[PDB]
């Protein structure tokens, strides 16, 4: 069995969700490979099977509970159980096909949607951008309930696209970033529900870039400025690892040191 | 919600206050207009004192049982006063932070 | 094993100035100088971070005179100069270090025109840098515990409800200083070591170790000499202290750069 991380929306605290956002962490990587002082996740090349996922167990108010699996290369979600019914992002290659072959194998039914895990098209499956769509425990404890009901008839597509951007940025994206985990414990603390302001989309967006760039940058300078966003819609260049240091959690493997 | 106990003795001598809470996730502190006396974090691993009370209280915690406590050594008439518990956490308020207190206790030295 | 690139890029310091070939002459021997940051194509504030760990300015390389305290810092021929002399190291925490002294790369003053030199690592503002094509130090708010904002009150520092107030802005400069935004003068101070120390706002003037900071991956905020963190004292709002204070990670310890 894979290892299992908890998170309850019944009585959530800026304490408990920082406990969560920190142990899953502790699980998605070792914490040894570390390039100017942010982590990396494991290689994918060299990671057994039984060490590709991580589990992390959802639950709400009304005792829904809802199991994602993380990949842990790149701390995305790949699928999630619901009782005895699990479904999986349609998966980019055969290997990756392969491997949620191991996930849930308990499970009676399992189903292959024919869509991507990809913003870009559960945005246009949900009808909605992220610039829309809501974050906080509230949005958390529907995307439960809403997970939880799609084996029975009663969640629509766009609903349940919406409850995956949700876990993914409340959980996933957090992971890889303190600064959305810092925005997720602001709604938590506060008890308010509010879309994503354009920094952290942009942050999401170029999560994959700033890990090559960190990686392959010469002592912390990058060969290229990578462009972000601030709270507002302004943008501004990153040319140095120093200002992420604080930003980024976590990295994709994308080369030895 | 928190209440106070344990609240005379003469010059140098000990006594400890107890702090029962209702509901871990609070910042707690002891005050005696108020001044800061001790201050613990959450998870304790923070212990903050005042300079006069320095190297005779001692504060300490304990989240399992949800009271707090103020060891009190080498007491002196300074120390006379109403001793206060507080606790700091994060909801909402005018102050942006929840304070809750308590009633007192009365210590005479 | 990942590409090394060589990027040429601008290396900003103390109170913001970068580093500069002095009156753009590359002969050998010439002081390299802080000097306002140009806007510009002008080679001597364009700097090659080159893969033999060579900072190179027009094909010449910034080299220390020597291997003591206090000597200068000057442009020369990579192959005639001495191999040592011209090897450098980038730290991720803002030290530019010369490996054979192990001096680090130093303005000892903070007016433009200031000599450069390598001086005895003690993490002092007049020893932080930044390699950016980024002229302009970035403002933000700083958010902390329970969701509050980092608020300058003239001498004063503390921590208070966030409200989009100019006093809680701050201007994070290359050379690792932490300014209020009202006043890019003054500096967020720890005038010492000792745990406890109320950190307070003063002038930059001294640039000193108490007045560097680096904003850690763990979320602390952290004074490189001392190796203490800021920290909400007692995790107290109300008492309007912020202190160094040895880390232990508690809420009162974490923030974030809102930008
Ligand atoms: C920071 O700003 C400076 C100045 O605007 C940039 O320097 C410029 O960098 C480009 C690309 O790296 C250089 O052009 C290249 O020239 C080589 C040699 O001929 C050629 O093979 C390439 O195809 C490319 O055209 C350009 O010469 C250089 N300008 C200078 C040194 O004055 C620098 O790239 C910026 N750094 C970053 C990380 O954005
Ligand atoms: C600033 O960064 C440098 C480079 O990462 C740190 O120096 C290294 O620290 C590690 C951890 O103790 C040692 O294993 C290395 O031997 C050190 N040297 C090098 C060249 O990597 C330095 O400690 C940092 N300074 C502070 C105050 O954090
Ligand atoms: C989430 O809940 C389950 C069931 O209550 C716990 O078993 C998990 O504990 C974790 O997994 C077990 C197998 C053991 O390794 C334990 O040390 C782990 O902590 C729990 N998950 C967490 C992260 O607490
Ligand atoms: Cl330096
Ligand atoms: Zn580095
Ligand atoms: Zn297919
Ligand atoms: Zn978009
Ligand atoms: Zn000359």
């Amino acid at each position: 069995q894979y290892p299992i991380i908890n998170f309850t929306t019944a009585g959530a605290t800026v304490q408990s969700y920082t406990n969560f956002i920190r142990a899953v962490r502790g699980r998605l990587t070792t914490g040894a490979d570390v390039r100017h002082e942010i982590p990396v996740l494991p290689n994918r090349v060299g990671l057994p099977i039984n060490q590709r996922f991580i589990l992390v167990e959802l639950s709400n108010h009304a005792e829904l509970s809802v199991t994602l699996a993380l990949d842990v290369t790149n701390a995305y979600v790949v699928g999630y159980r619901a009782g005895n019914s699990a479904y999986f992002f349609h998966p980019d290659n055969q290997e990756d096909a392969e491997a949620i072959t191991h996930l849930f194998t308990d499970v009676q039914n399992r189903y292959t949607f024919a869509f991507g895990g990809n913003y870009d098209r559960l945005e246009q499956l949900a009808g909605n951008l992220r610039e829309n769509i809501e974050l906080g425990n509230g949005p958390l404890e529907e995307a439960i309930s809403a997970l939880y009901y799609y084996s029975t008839g009663g969640t629509q597509l766009p609903t349940l696209a919406r409850s995956f951007i949700i876990c993914i940025q409340m959980i996933s994206e957090a992971a890889r970033f303190q600064y959305i985990e810092g925005e997720m414990r602001t709604r938590i603390r506060y008890n308010r529900r509010s879309a994503p302001d354009p920094s952290v989309i942009t942050l999401e967006n170029s999560w994959g870039r700033l890990s090559t760039a960190i990686q392959e940058s010469n002592q912390g300078a990058f060969a290229s400025p990578i462009q972000l966003q601030r709270r507002n819609g302004s943008k501004f260049s990153v040319y140095d690892v120093s200002i992420l240091i604080p930003i980024i959690a976590l990295m994709v493997y994308r080369c030895a040191p | 919600q928190l209440a106070e106990s344990g609240g005379l003795v003469q010059a140098g001598g000990s006594l400890r206050l107890s702090c029962a809470a209702s509901g871990s996730d609070y910042a707690m502190g002891w005050f005696r207009e108020r001044d800061f006396v001790a201050g613990i974090t959450s998870s304790g691993g923070g212990t903050y004192y005042a300079d006069s009370v320095k190297g005779r209280f001692t504060i300490t915690r304990d989240n399992y049982k949800n009271t707090l406590y103020l060891q009190m050594d080498s007491l002196k008439p300074e120390d006379t006063a109403v001793y206060y518990c507080k606790g700091t956490a994060d909801g909402s308020s005018s102050l942006g932070y929840l304070e809750v207190w308590g009633q007192g206790t009365l210590v005479t030295v | 094993v990942c590409m090394d690139p060589e990027p040429i890029v601008r290396i900003v310091g103390r109170n913001g100035l970068c580093v500069d070939v002095r009156d753009g002459r590359f002969h050998n021997g010439n002081a390299i100088q802080l000097w306002p940051c140009k806007s510009n194509t002008d080679a001597n504030q364009l700097w090659t971070l080159k893969r033999d760990n060579t900072i190179r300015s027009n094909g010449k390389c910034l080299t220390t005179y020597g291997y003591s305290p206090g000597v200068y810092v000057m442009i020369y021929d990579c192959n005639t100069a001495a191999t040592d002399a011209t090897r450098w190291q980038i730290w991720d925490n803002g030290t530019i270090i010369n490996p054979r002294s192990s001096l680090v790369l130093a303005a000892t003053s903070g007016n433009s025109g200031t000599t450069l030199t390598v001086q005895t690592n003690i993490y002092a503002v007049s020893q932080g840098w930044l390699p950016t094509n980024n002229t302009q130090p970035f403002v933000t708010t700083i958010v902390g515990l329970y969701g509050l904002c980092l608020q300058a009150n003239s001498g004063q520092v503390w921590i208070e409800d966030c409200s989009s107030k100019a006093e809680q802005q701050w201007a994070l400069y290359a050379d690792g200083s932490i300014r209020p935004q009202q006043n890019r003068d003054n500096c967020l101070t720890s005038d010492s070591n000792i745990r406890e120390t109320v950190v307070k706002i003063l002038s930059c003037g001294p640039a000193s170790s108490g007045q560097r900071w680096m904003f850690k991956n763990d979320g602390t905020i952290l004074n490189l000499y001392s190796g203490l963190v800021l920290d909400v004292r007692a995790s107290d709002p109300s008492l309007k202290q912020i202190i160094l204070y040895p880390l232990h990670g508690d809420p009162n310890q974490i923030w974030l750069p809102l930008f």
